[PDB]
């Protein structure tokens, strides 16, 4: 169904990644939390 | 010094150019201009 | 790591033919100086074209 | 902030033109006949062989047992055809070498005296190449005079 | 990577040099070939 | 550098001068082929690079994926879309400088300002 | 396929920096010696020195390649002729075959399977390993020149 | 004794995907002006395509040291390849991306 494409080492070179989808995503909290980067990408 | 073009030629008194090749290349190469052998970054250091 | 695997790799035979009938010129006929921006496909380090 | 699993319950739950005609060209001829295409590199605009020189003549230029290796029976003709095929005057010289990369899906219109063609399958090509133009050739004497 | 190899390459060895032939010279020559087939696996 | 190849011998055309004129000639080593000194220069040796620097610049260098980007215009098309890349020359003690690609015309500009 | 070769090509730079003399040289086997580049092009059928820069420089605009190619041109203007750079080869590894008719023939042989074995090992596709070969050689300019 | 028959003969060498010349081991060709087609002979429509304009240095030859009964047939006069109807010709393309052994 094209839904996920497996990916190897050479390949990774060429692409972008996002650590995760929702994180990420959509284009846009506790103190305890661990901080995480942006989605300008 | 006067010369904003820092230029400088010569000449010599089969074919010449390729001594010439030979002879920039130690010109370049082997001909210090000051300062001794072996020595670089002459690091100031209080 | 946990997903990872392994290509067990098949025969390229079937992948060479579709460039063949794509537009992926034969090596042999390159002609550099005028082709200047020709984009190499290689295959399993096989220069083909 | 656990582990949570019998959703289950949940999800079981929440679930002009101009004709011109061919012909396919008689096969006794081929079958008699080899024919095969010529290839220059001279990168002469034409290097027409009527203008090149004449003449012209392209040619090729008891015990006990044992095992023998194995090769399939073009491979060992094409092999022994190892001969290059050279077209001389007695003036210039031409020789070439087999390709094998583009001999086989080629077939030729021959634009016969009518409008309409014959298709032709391609046996062989070859690529001639001038040679000894300017005519300088040192087989050891640059060879020895090389190691200097 | 077995599933893989117990399939084709296994084939694919034997088919390279299925064959292997002996000539005998006689006073005409004789010539022994011998060669192999599929594989089968138990 | 810029040398011409023989004709019937395609040969690369080395440079012969001739006394007689007072002037250099350009020979085929392998035939009889020459022909004159048309730049009085021979050669060169040109130490330093700042060529080069706006390679794999292509009327299709936007589609790549990861150049990220910014807003800057066009120094001619006064257009404000455009994305960047670092000095080609991999070299080692290369200047920083981003070069820029206009995405209207592909109009070339970096971003440093010392020197256009 | 077909005894698994483990043959490598090396395309070593001959030359420190700055100095002259940064010939070329390769190492195909069963061949004592290393053998010049041009020699080779021309081993595979490619005489003339433009042909030649075709196979390597891909640009008719970059010179600096050129310039690091120029000595190893002169390198090969000793041969003019395939078959005299053939017989070269044939002068240079393992001499058994005394017969030239068939000792050339071997350099053509062995250079027709034990050299990239991969994009083929058959007659005829000489030009296209004259091409990946001549990639190669980009390849290692381009590196050393640092790009 | 090399002979020449024509050395003029123009031809049009044609490269080919793997059916139709699978398919020839005739037609009619449309040519429009350049939109040149042809019309097979019962099947599909493949249009003319001209791979190359001008073509030199390039003639045919036949056979029959060891010389051998050689002619010059003619020079090719343009090359061309093929436009493969279409649809299943498609078909068929992508369909023989699939095939198998044993
Ligand atoms: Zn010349
Ligand atoms: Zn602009």
């Amino acid at each position: 169904e094209g839904l996920v494409e497996y990916i190897d080492a050479e390949e990774e070179e060429s692409i972008l990644i996002a650590m995760q989808p929702e994180d990420l995503e959509p284009a846009e909290v506790d103190p305890a939390k661990r901080i995480r980067v942006s989605h300008h990408a | 010094d006067n010369d904003e073009k820092l230029i400088i030629r010569c000449r010599v008194v089969a074919e010449e150019d390729h001594m010439l090749k030979k002879i920039e290349n130690t010109m370049l190469e082997n001909i210090t201009l000051r300062g001794v052998e072996n020595i670089e970054r002459v690091v100031m250091m209080k | 790591s946990l997903m990872s695997c392994i290509s067990v790799g098949t025969d390229p035979m079937p992948i060479i033919t579709f460039l063949s009938e794509w537009g992926m010129e034969p090596l042999e006929d390159y002609v550099p100086h005028q082709s200047p921006d020709a984009t190499r496909v290689f295959v399993n380090g096989v220069w083909h074209g | 902030f656990i582990k949570r699993d019998r959703m289950r319950r949940n999800f079981l739950r929440m679930r002009e033109y101009n004709e011109f005609p061919l012909r396919a060209i008689p096969k006794e001829d081929l079958e008699n006949m080899r024919t095969h295409l010529l290839k220059f590199q001279s990168k002469k605009k034409i290097n027409p062989v009527t203008d090149f020189h004449l003449p012209v003549r392209l040619h090729r230029k008891r015990k006990t047992r044992q095992l023998k290796v194995l090769d399939e029976n073009a491979k060992k003709l094409r092999f022994e055809e190892f001969y290059p095929w050279v077209m001389e005057d007695f003036y210039n010289t031409w020789v070439g070498s087999y390709e094998a990369g583009n001999s086989d899906s080629y077939v030729l219109l021959s634009v016969e005296d009518d409008g309409s063609f014959t298709m032709i399958p391609a046996d062989k090509v070859y690529k001639f190449t001038a040679r000894n133009k300017y005519a300088t050739l040192t087989i050891d004497e640059a060879e020895k005079r090389m190691d200097k | 990577s077995f599933n893989q190899f117990v399939d084709y390459t296994l084939q694919d060895i034997i088919c390279e040099d299925s064959t292997l032939i002996l000539e005998q010279l006689a006073q005409i020559s004789r010539k022994y070939e011998i060669s192999f087939g599929k594989i089968y696996v138990t | 550098t810029t040398f011409r190849f023989c004709r019937d011998c395609n040969n690369m055309l080395y440079p012969r001068e001739d006394k007689e004129n007072n002037r250099l000639l350009f020979e085929c080593r392998t035939c009889s082929y020459v022909e004159e000194a048309g730049s009085p220069l021979v050669y060169r040796h040109e130490l330093i690079t700042n060529i080069g620097e706006t390679a794999g610049v292509v009327q299709d260098i936007g589609s790549d994926p990861t150049l990220p980007r910014s807003d800057r215009e066009c120094p001619k098309c006064h257009s404000r879309e455009n994305v960047f890349f670092q000095s080609q020359q991999r070299r080692k003690d290369t200047s920083m400088v981003l070069f820029f690609v206009c995405l209207s015309c592909s109009h070339i500009f970096t971003s440093d300002q010392k020197n256009k | 396929k077909g005894s698994r070769f483990i043959s490598t090509l090396q395309v070593k730079l001959y030359g420190r920096e700055g100095s002259s003399a940064r010939t070329i040289k390769a190492t195909l086997p069963y061949i004592k010696q290393d053998i010049p580049i041009v020699i080779i092009f021309r081993a595979l059928g490619i005489i003339p020195d433009g042909e030649i820069l075709e196979h390597i420089c891909y640009d008719v605009n970059d010179w600096q390649m050129l310039e690091m190619l120029k000595p190893c041109v002169e390198d090969g203007f000793v041969i003019q002729d395939r078959e005299t750079a053939l017989d070269f080869i044939g002068r240079r590894g393992t001499a058994l075959g005394i017969k030239k008719e068939k000792r050339i023939q071997y350099a053509k042989d062995i250079l027709q399977k034990e050299f990239l074995p991969h994009i083929t090992q058959l007659e005829g596709f000489e030009s296209r390993k004259a091409f990946f070969l001549g990639y190669m050689i980009n390849r290692l300019l381009l590196c050393a020149l640092d790009r | 004794d090399l002979d020449l028959e024509r050395s003029n003969r123009q031809v049009w060498l044609v490269r080919l995907p793997m059916f139709l010349a699978e398919k020839w081991r005739l037609g009619k060709i449309r040519i429009n002006k350049s939109k040149i087609t042809l019309l097979l002979n019962e099947p599909h429509e493949y249009d003319l395509e001209l791979t190359k304009k001008v073509v030199e240095n390039e003639y045919v030859f036949t056979e029959q040291t060891i010389p051998k009964k050689t002619a010059i047939v003619g020079t090719v006069c343009h090359e061309c390849q093929v436009m493969p109807y279409h649809k299943i010709v498609e078909q068929r393309r992508n369909i023989v991306k699939l095939n198998n052994k044993e």
